[PDB]
């Protein structure tokens, strides 16, 4: 099997999963708080899956921040179709865990269960916010107490590849903002997070070390547990 | 009929 629940921080479609029975493809939009998701359910067999009851779970805490809402979808699935399901999405507040979606079915006389988490993840409900550099600098300022700023210094797992960068800074939800930096090298991203009764400005800055294969990345946002996690999904891509 | 929303493991 295939699991690539991990190879969504920076686009919204692609397989989730896929085994030599079922294929799990997604497509999804996101605007503001708000999220879609469409879940496409392909019967890869000749036989018919039945019973077939996709479960949305959602961890202790993750409840109370994220709201998902979905219709029954078909019991049966015929061999060699493709099934829809939609998922609406609600960012009520900042999170970190992700939902799983469970799916049962029978198949032939054997019990079928798959496991695999959903790609909604906090910089999801992340949009860009172009600036001027003298406004960044101000709102850059602005967030200097230390529980504002995460720092993260790491070792590249992929190329130091420019354009590449840019697009996983841009398909990550930040503006990508020339010209801020002095250093022509360097990344400056801006944007907000999209909550229910709050707009978080995030703040980021990424440097390379060509040399070392380094990066130092920084996040600046008014909320401490939003820095953390943004940092923490934007460092895993580089 | 047949064809799906196609998506892909490998190529592209």
């Amino acid at each position: 099997f295939e699991d690539n629940f991990a190879r969504f921080v920076c686009k919204n479609n692609g397989v989730l999963f896929e085994n030599q029975l079922l294929q799990i493809g997604l497509k999804s939009e996101f605007r503001q708080n708000l999220g879609r998701m469409f879940i496409f359910y392909g019967n890869k067999t000749s036989t018919q899956f039945l019973n077939f009851t996709p479960t949305l779970i959602c961890a202790d805490d993750l409840q109370t921040n994220l709201n998902l809402q979905t219709k029954p979808v078909d019991p049966t699935v015929d061999g060699g179709a493709q099934v829809q399901q939609v998922v609406n999405i609600e960012c009520i507040s900042d999170f970190t865990e992700a939902p799983v979606l469970n799916i049962q079915f029978r198949y032939g006389g054997t019990f079928q269960n798959v496991s695999v988490k959903l790609p909604i993840t906090l910089n999801k409900f992340f949009q860009p916010t172009e600036m001027a550099s003298q406004d960044f600098f101000q709102r850059w300022k602005q967030l200097s107490n230390p529980q504002q700023e995460v720092q993260n210094i790491f070792k590249a797992k992929h190329p130091m590849d420019t354009e590449i960068t840019k697009a996983k800074i841009i398909g990550f939800g930040s503006a990508l903002l020339e010209e801020v930096d002095p250093n022509p090298a360097n990344f400056v991203g801006a944007g907000i997070i999209h909550t229910k009764t709050t707009q978080i400005g995030c703040l980021l800055r990424l440097e390379p070390n060509l040399q070392a294969q380094m990066y130092r990345l920084t996040l600046r946002t008014s909320k401490d547990t939003v820095s953390q996690r943004l940092c923490e999904l934007l460092s895993e891509q580089f | 009929p047949n064809n799906w929303a196609d998506f892909s493991s490998t190529w592209p």
